């Protein structure tokens, strides 16, 4: 019955600019707390009696309050520390977390880096096999990913699969993997893979056949 | 200044009939005769002239078994020697006096040494001495008797002390007793109206139970003389073990306790009452207990005045009368009949049922006819042909003509009788009373009040009101009395016989009447005749059966049950009340006024006692619409009658409290020794989000059971929002809600009532009549509880405090008075049985219920209830409150304490009979210092463990508890979280070095320091360290503490919020001081950092004191201590300065700031004088600075003693502790004498120092003796 | 000091399963500690705790009726016996510690467990090593798809726990009964096929373990 909400949900940021979140809930509580979710971790302390830091985190966080609206500001924002961030309060019971909340950093547009594989050997020896193709190092995770084969396409049976926001550059990769039997491959000829960004027009592509390599 | 008394216990012969055996002080010829006369063995207190034990001082008959009569004065002192001479052991508990522990009477949770034990028992043989002080508080106030009523006895088992005997006599009076007290005059007799048990007396292992007076029963009591036209004083004790009371009446008197007139003198278990009487009349009187329950048959005594030899002011009387006035006093017209008629005690009957209540009592039926039964009334008549009948009205129906009479006015009562059997008039209360005309009496008639009028007579009485007999202009301006028959009283009243009497002051005229009878139909003489004529069958026969009867006892109001009287008043319109409770009943009334408060004492009061065949007048304003219920409060009745309504109707900021009504799981007493039970409590809370039950510590930490200190002064607003959890059906009434004049048409019974789980507000302005009297205290005392059923869910848990503070004096955010520290008690009884969460209690696997009993102050049993601690010369403002059925009628008392009521004037009391439902404050300042114990002096109550224990610190004990020097030793520190090499022992105030305090990275970390013992605590001084440049410490923090190992609670002092936030230091170098106001009590204390500055870094120091607080400057430093009490064996004299050894004290400056001896060597010393006799636990030296030259002295030897001679060295394991000292100027060195010990004149020896020998002193001590 | 909790079982709707919370090097029996539910989307969501002084646990309100909290002081341990376990029952479970005293509130956590509504197999993976297209630039990418295996995962990296930098583990998108993932990493034309990257996939379920090094064609 004690509810919290957590404002706002997330946000745009920026690799150092004054940011804050509240979390305002209609049971009034005294002494507040936060938590940091690094991407499903195991999470963490990070703030504890109001407004003091733990050992362990960049100087560059606080935030406080008291009463209705507790907030958690940060001066510097950076991506080592982009993730999760969860509030949770303690004076009655049940003490029922806050919602959600994220960050994402600045950083500019990323093209795409290209690579597509085939299939392997005791893979293709099994009814089938796939043929992976990679987006590493993109900025913002918008995205699209479709294929062409010679001029047949296929839109279901595409695995895409989206990382999350990194540290080191605050970048998103992604996954994909189609894939059908094996008279596909030796019958069919092309097989040409996508990645329509935002970045490039024509989207940086790679090429097909069937024999050649 | 001071009285020498000496006294021993002695066991004898004693019989309760004929006197003479109370003096085995030379042996008689007197053992042949051991023929009925019935004899036990009795045990009691015996005078001795002198110090040996032997010279044994008679006495009067009149005492009998009391105890030989004490006295002293304000400014004085009391030294008596006990010796048990007799079998078990005694004691001797004192009240009103004051006493130093070392001369209390009981042990208990005190946590005291056992020097100041060996008075709580005196046993065979050896002595063992008492002495009280008498001090200033103790005196007796303005509108005060010359004296007070006190007594003391032995305490070591109430139970069976006080029915074996044990008790005495022990008046206090003020500067004013050495007069020559005219002994032809004061005379001043002692009595006690005990009731003893020797069923369970000291020695006894079906034994006989008895009510005496001094214990003499059946009219036995002689040496009762007092003078003629001069009063007496009474000095009444009650005791009996059982509860009870005894309504007493002498035969032709009446009293003049307080300032009020008093026909009876209703005691209650150990009542304290100073009545005074004049003695008008020559003769033979008896002095009678008038409960209708003849068990008391031997609380009957015979009075004798006399003529006397040749009025000096001793309180000379003060109901002052004479012309203030105008008209004359009326003779009046009253012609009255004795007719016969018949009545309906419910002329507004409904429902035929079965399983009603109101169906045995009223239901007419062929063997029960509960309805109509015919009766004899008191008819008012015209003129004297009787043949025509003055207006009889409804709303006093059953009764007789109101009699109404001024003082001296007079009262023409004609009487006819028009029955079938000869009837008497007779007035009470009224003290003349003679046939018209002539003076003298019929035939044999010795006194007229019994003397029959025959059935046909015409009887002219004339009545007339003196003024020994009625007001005071204290109390109200009409008390009330009855008439009625007086051939066969119980008869006559149970036939239909009573009238209204009163007596008023001159400086529907007179409105209505309310008589609470219990109409006991069952011996009226028209018992025989109410058959014959309404019940359709004669030979009924079998009425031998305890239902017979209980299908008659008629309980009414006047002469209507079960709702059927309805009187009515509109609104604004003002109303005296005048009521009575006159029948069989047998004991006491609780009546009280759904929604109303009325007007008493000239107090106001929610509940008003009721003793039987007493009349208390009373008075309300009428200004809350609706329909309300009365009621009876005591249990059975009601339920078969009592009752009748009255439907009234209609002809800066704000304070919030957000409170709901909880569950828990009690248990009374884990301590000593477990079942733990299931009751249901209100709790303060904070939002209608009903999520917080706002934390109940320190300043509510004594209500334990009770529900939540709810506070308002006057003229202000209460909003009481309250939800309701819990599962049956409860409700919040107060007497002080004023609901607004809401749905006209017609009156409306008030709702109140809100089903389990739904919420009702209550909002209304607290008017000046709810507020206390400008004589009053500060904050008067306002019940409030559940309304649903006034009984069960009050021995379920349903109770709290309404306060009603006075002007702008509830003040500050924090909304006490802060002035004064202010608790509550609530003396009752209780019996899970009747709990509405009794069934769930089979709380076991598959007969009688005794442990089921719980005398419970605030719910705790046998000390165990924590909580109570008190400031040392604060005003404390007490709320005692008594509640449940009429058991409760409980004589509270703090041990050896005294405390001021205010009633109108401002009077003292020791022990307060708490009679239910009546709800009364009183105020006290304690001296003395340590625990003590509140108890309710019922003896079969101690045992059933009512009882807490309550401590008084002192204010100025602050000794540092040993972080410093190392008296707190290194294992008592512990903490979780330690960084690296940050030791928590290393949190040492004033350390520095390397590493030099106690660090941790961790974020939830703590410390622990364990005191070894129940320390009390009385600030801390927290500090930080220093990290070559980075300033560490702690900027806030919180604390918590224990007591046993994990009973860990925080600390809310000072109300604040949830709990106090401390603040911390700032920077490395610098220290804090943390004080609380409000101490700790703990011995396991912890500290929780919240904000520390890079990491929680600390050096501290925690400041303390013992449980019994003795560690306290003297005067030395302060200056308190005279200089001709403080001197040497020489001091350094010339003229460059003085060093006088009245110039050693501790912190003393100037350029010669010590004393120093004229020579330097391991002889010389100081000492200081007390002028009494005072307890030392330690000194503390301190050098000087002069120029450059350090000047200390480094060890030093100390010897006591008692005189100015002879002295015996501090000894200690073996041979002399030599106490180490200073080794600088500055900082002082205390060293805590072990053992303590009492003294009056203390020396100092130096062993070895430094260049020359130089100090300045104070000295721990404490006082005793 | 850490909580080392245990790894997650499989259970069909509605049985008996019983988790595990070891201690750290600490007196265990003084502090509380807490369970906790979060679910594949909300936040956080609080199932209790137990003062593990005797044992004396409490409850949430949305949780009745289908959980349970034990203890063995022995191992100094707490446990979470479901029974009647239903289909949404599927979330991550953890542990917690409040400290010692006031205000309960959070110290450490562990890893997790949570098999719901589980219909389908187990089985071991199919580690199927991958290959280049042919020749151009510095700035070449490498992987390792594994794709036809239940209870994930597998101890999945390059060599076992050795040379790994610029790595992207993929999310294994559900498809349909069946999990699927990919791996990552990039290397320039300096490093392979000289330094022998082998792909490692261990099983845990299975204790399964298949290493396919990579090569080209
Ligand atoms: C926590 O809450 C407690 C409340 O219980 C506070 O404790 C009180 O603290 C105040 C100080 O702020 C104390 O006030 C002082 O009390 C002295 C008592 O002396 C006599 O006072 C009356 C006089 O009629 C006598 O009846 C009484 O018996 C005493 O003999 C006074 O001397 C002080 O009065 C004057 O002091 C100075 C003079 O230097 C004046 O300038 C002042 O204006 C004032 O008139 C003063 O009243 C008070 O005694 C404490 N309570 C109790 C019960 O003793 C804590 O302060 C608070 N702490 C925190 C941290 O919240
Ligand atoms: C007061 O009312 C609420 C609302 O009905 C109660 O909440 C219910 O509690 C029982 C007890 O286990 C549950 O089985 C119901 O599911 C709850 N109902 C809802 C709507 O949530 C609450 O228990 C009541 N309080 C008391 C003390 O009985
Ligand atoms: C007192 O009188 C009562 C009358 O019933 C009698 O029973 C009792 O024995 C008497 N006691 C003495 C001591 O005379
Ligand atoms: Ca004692
Ligand atoms: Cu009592
Ligand atoms: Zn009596």
């Amino acid at each position: 019955e004690n509810v919290l909400t957590q404002s706002p949900a997330i946000m745009s940021a920026s690799l150092g600019e004054k940011v804050t979140m509240s979390c305002r809930a209609t049971s009034s509580v005294n002494y507040m707390y936060w938590y940091q979710q690094k991407s499903d971790a195991s999470p963490k302390l990070w703030i504890f009696f109001t407004s003091s830091l733990a050992p362990g985190v960049p100087a560059r966080f606080s935030g406080s309050g008291s009463g209705n609206s507790y907030s958690l500001t940060i001066s510097s924002v950076e991506g080592e520390a982009a993730a999760t961030y969860y509030c949770q309060q303690f004076t009655s019971s049940p003490f029922g977390s806050g919602t959600k909340l994220e960050i994402k950093a600045k950083r500019a547009d990323a093209a795409p880096t290209v690579s597509i594989f085939p299939p392997s050997s005791e893979q293709l020896t099994s009814g089938g096999a796939s043929v992976v193709c990679f987006l590493n190092n993109f900025y913002p995770k918008d995205i699209n990913v479709k294929w062409k084969i010679d001029g047949s396409e296929r839109q279901n049976g595409v695995l895409n699969s989206w990382t999350d926001q990194d540290s080191k550059d605050s970048t998103y990769s992604m996954s994909s993997t189609l894939t059908l039997t094996k008279d596909e491959y030796e019958r069919h000829n092309s097989y040409t893979c996508e990645a329509t960004h935002s970045t490039k027009t024509s989207p940086i592509v790679k090429s097909f056949n069937r024999n050649e390599c | 200044a001071i009285r020498r008394y000496y006294l021993g216990a002695v066991e004898l012969s004693w019989d309760y009939r004929q006197s003479e055996l109370l003096r085995e002080l030379h042996v008689d010829t007197r053992f042949p005769a051991t023929a009925p006369s019935v004899l036990y063995k009795k045990t009691v207190f015996v005078e001795f002239t002198d110090q040996l034990f032997s010279v044994a001082r008679p006495r009067p008959p009149w005492m009998g078994l009391l105890g030989p009569t004490i006295q002293a004065e304000v400014y004085d002192t009391v030294v008596v020697t006990l010796k048990n001479m007799a079998s078990h052991p005694v004691s001797l508990h004192a009240v009103g006096v004051s006493f130093w522990k070392s001369s209390e009477g009981a042990e208990y949770e005190d946590h005291t040494s056992q020097r100041e034990k060996e008075d709580d028992k005196v046993l065979p043989g050896k002595s063992q001495t008492y002495v009280w002080q008498v001090l200033k508080e103790n005196g007796p106030t303005a509108s005060d008797p010359p004296c007070l009523t006190y007594s003391y006895l032995s305490h070591v088992d109430l139970v069976k002390d006080l029915n074996s005997g044990l008790i005495g006599a022990l008046l206090v009076c003020r500067e004013g007793s050495l007069t020559r007290e005219r002994t032809q005059n004061l005379h001043e007799f002692v009595l006690l109206f005990a009731v003893f048990d020797e069923g369970k007396s000291w020695h006894s292992a079906a034994q006989p139970a008895m009510h005496t007076v001094n214990g003499y029963v059946n009219r036995s009591l002689p040496g009762l003389i007092g003078c003629h036209k001069k009063s007496v004083y009474w000095h009444v004790i009650g005791m009996g073990t059982s509860p009870e009371v005894h309504s007493i009446f002498l035969e032709g008197h009446t009293f003049l306790v307080r300032h009020h007139r008093q026909a009876s003198l209703e005691i209650s278990p150990l009542t304290f009452l100073t009545a005074q009487t004049f003695l008008m009349d020559l003769g033979q009187f008896l002095l009678f207990c008038h409960i209708s329950s003849h068990h008391h048959g031997g609380m009957e005594a015979h009075v004798r005045v006399e003529s006397c030899a040749e009025d000096g002011d001793d309180v000379s009387p003060f109901i002052q009368i004479r012309s203030v006035a105008k008209k004359h006093p009326k003779t009046w017209v009253h012609y009255i009949a004795a007719e016969e008629e018949d009545w309906d005690y419910a002329p507004l009957v409904l429902a035929p049922d079965d399983r009603s209540y109101k169906s045995q009592y009223l239901n007419n039926g062929p063997q029960r006819i509960g309805r109509k039964y015919k009766k004899v009334r008191f008819m008012a008549y015209t003129d004297e042909t009787f043949k025509t009948r003055e207006a009889i009205q409804h709303e006093s129906g059953i009764l007789g003509p109101l009699l109404y009479g001024e003082v001296g006015d007079t009262l023409l009562i004609i009487f006819k009788n028009q029955a079938s059997r000869p009837y008497n008039i007779y007035p009470h209360g009224i003290t003349d009373v003679r046939p018209l005309y002539s003076r003298r009496l019929p035939k044999g008639v010795k006194h007229l009040k019994d003397f029959p009028i025959l059935p046909g007579e015409i009887f002219k009485y004339k009545w007339t009101v003196t003024v020994e007999d009625g007001p005071t202009k204290s109390d109200p301006r009409c008390l009330t009395r009855y008439y009625s028959s007086f051939v066969n009283m119980e008869r006559d009243l149970a036939s239909g016989l009573i009238g209204p009497l009163l007596i008023c002051y001159k400086e529907s005229d007179k409105r209505n009447v309310i008589l609470f009878s219990v109409f006991d139909e069952n011996r009226s003489w028209y018992l025989t005749e109410n058959i014959q004529r309404f019940l359709p069958n004669p030979a009924g026969v079998q009425l031998e059966d305890p239902e017979f009867q209980a299908s008659n006892i008629m309980h009414s109001i006047n002469g209507y049950v079960f709702d059927s009287l309805q009187l009515s008043v509109c609104l604004h319109e003002v109303a005296y009340w005048y009521i009575l409770s006159i029948g069989a009943q047998t004991d006491f009334l609780s009546v009280f006024f759904s929604g109303y408060t009325f007007k008493h004492k000239m107090v106001y009061e929610d509940t008003l006692t009721l003793f039987p065949f007493s009349g208390e007048t009373v008075f309300m304003s009428m200004e809350n619409p609706g329909l309300w219920i009365l009621g009876c409060h005591n249990s059975d009745f009601r339920n078969r009658g009592m009752t009748a309504l009255l439907k009234v109707s209609s002809c800066k900021r704000t304070r919030h409290y957000f409170i709901a009504a909880v569950e828990q799981l009690w248990d009374y007493g884990m301590s000593e020794s477990v079942p733990r039970f299931k009751k249901v409590v209100f709790r303060e809370f904070a939002d209608g989000s009903f999520t917080q039950p706002s934390y109940r510590g320190e300043l509510n930490k004594h209500l334990g059971l009770l529900g939540p200190y709810i506070r308002a002064e006057v003229e202000d607003n209460i909003m009481v929002t309250f939800k309701n959890q819990a599962s049956r059906p409860y409700s919040f009434y107060s007497s002080l809600i004023s609901y607004p004049d809401d749905q006209e048409q017609g009156a409306e019974p008030r709702h109140n009532f809100v089903q389990p789980n739904e919420t009702r507000t209550y909002f209304w302005k607290v008017q000046h009549h709810m507020a206390p009297t400008e004589d009053e205290f500060d904050c008067k005392a306002w019940a409030y509880f559940s309304d649903v059923d006034l009984e069960k869910d009050v021995h379920s848990g349903l109770i709290g405090p309404l306060l009603i503070c006075r002007a702008n004096t509830l003040n500050a955010a924090h909304g006490r008075q802060v002035t004064v520290q202010e608790f509550a008690l609530f003396f009752t009884i209780f019996d899970e049985t009747k709990s509405w969460y009794f069934t769930e209690n089979v709380e076991r696997n598959c007969t009688l219920k005794e442990n089921y009993r719980f005398h419970a102050i605030n719910g705790y049993v046998m000390d165990t209830l924590p909580g109570l601690v008190m400031a040392q010369n604060q005003r404390i403002r007490w709320y005692l409150l008594s509640m449940g059925s009429n058991e409760n009628i409980h004589s509270i008392h703090f041990s050896g304490h005294v405390f001021s009521v205010r009633k109108k004037e401002e009077y003292k009391m020791a022990v307060y009979n708490l009679y239910p439902g009546v709800f009364e404050t009183v105020e006290m300042l304690p001296s003395k210092v340590g625990i003590w114990r509140i108890e309710c002096l019922i003896g079969e109550h101690l045992q059933a463990g009512m009882s807490t224990t309550f401590l008084v610190y002192s204010k100025k004990c602050q000794t540092p508890l040993g972080m410093a020097s190392g008296h707190i030793r290194d294992f008592q520190i512990t903490a979780s979280g330690q960084y690296g090499q940050w030791a928590p022992k290393l949190a040492r105030l004033h350390y520095s070095g390397s590493i030099n305090a106690w660090s941790t990275k961790e974020p939830f970390s703590w410390i622990k320091v364990d005191l070894l013992a129940p320390m009390i605590i009385h600030g801390i001084k927290t500090q930080g360290a220093r990290q070559k440049f980075s300033s560490l410490y702690i900027s806030q923090f919180i604390i918590m503490y224990s007591l046993d190992g994990k009973k860990w609670q925080t600390y809310r002092g000072n109300s604040t919020g949830t709990l106090m936030v401390f603040f911390g230091n700032v920077d490395s170098s610098g220290i804090k001081h943390n004080i609380f106001n409000p101490p700790i009590i703990a011995r396991y204390i912890r500290l929780h950092p919240t904000h520390y500055s890079i990491r929680s870094t600390l050096r501290m120091e925690l400041m303390g004191c013992d449980l019994n607080s003795c560690s306290m400057p003297l005067g030395m430093e302060s200056k308190a201590i005279s200089d001709a009490q403080i001197t040497a064996s020489s001091y350094f004299t010339n003229m460059f300065a003085t060093w006088s050894p009245s110039k050693a004290r501790l912190h003393l400056q100037g350029r010669s700031n010590a004393w120093r001896p004229q020579v330097n060597n391991p002889k010389e010393w100081l000492q200081v004088d007390f002028q009494k006799t005072m307890k030392v636990t330690g000194v503390t030296t301190q050098g000087v600075k002069s120029l450059l030259t350090s000047m200390y002295v480094k060890e030093f030897l100390i010897s006591s003693s008692q005189d100015g001679h002879q002295w015996t060295l501090f000894f200690q394991n073996g041979k002399v502790k030599v106490f180490q000292g200073n080794q600088d100027s500055f900082t002082p060195v205390v060293n805590s004498l072990d053992p303590p010990l009492l003294t009056r004149y203390l020396r100092i020896h130096p062993q070895s120092w430094v260049h020359q020998i130089a100090l300045r002193m104070e000295v721990l001590g404490c006082e005793a003796q | 000091i850490q909580l080392v909790q245990s790894g997650p079982e499989l259970k069909k709707p509605g049985e008996t399963v019983k988790i595990s919370c070891k201690a750290s090097g600490y007196t265990f029996t003084d502090y509380s500690m807490h369970w906790v539910k979060q679910a594949p989307g909300k936040g956080l969501k609080w199932m209790g705790w137990i003062n593990t002084e005797t044992g004396e646990p409490t409850y949430a309100d949305d949780f009745k009726g289908r959980f349970a909290f034990s203890l063995e002081t022995s191992a100094s341990s707490a446990y979470l016996q479901i029974n009647n376990l239903k289909n949404e029952d599927t979330a991550t479970y953890f542990c917690a510690r409040c400290g010692n005293y006031v205000d309960y509130a959070i110290d450490y956590w562990g890893q997790g467990t949570s098999v719901t509504v589980s219909s389908a197999k187990t089985t071991a993976p199919s580690v199927y090593p991958l290959a280049p297209v042919c020749t151009t630039g510095s700035s070449v990418t490498l992987g390792c798809l594994v794709k036809g295996y239940f209870p994930e995962p597998v101890t999945l990296t390059w060599n076992s726990g050795s040379l790994s930098s610029g790595v992207h583990t993929f999310p294994a998108v559900l498809q349909s009964d069946l999990y699927t993932l990919s791996s990552s990493v990039t290397v320039t034309s300096s490093t392979w096929p000289s330094q022998s990257i082998t792909c490692n996939v261990a099983h845990p379920a299975s204790s399964t373990k298949v290493d396919k090094k990579i090569e080209p064609r």
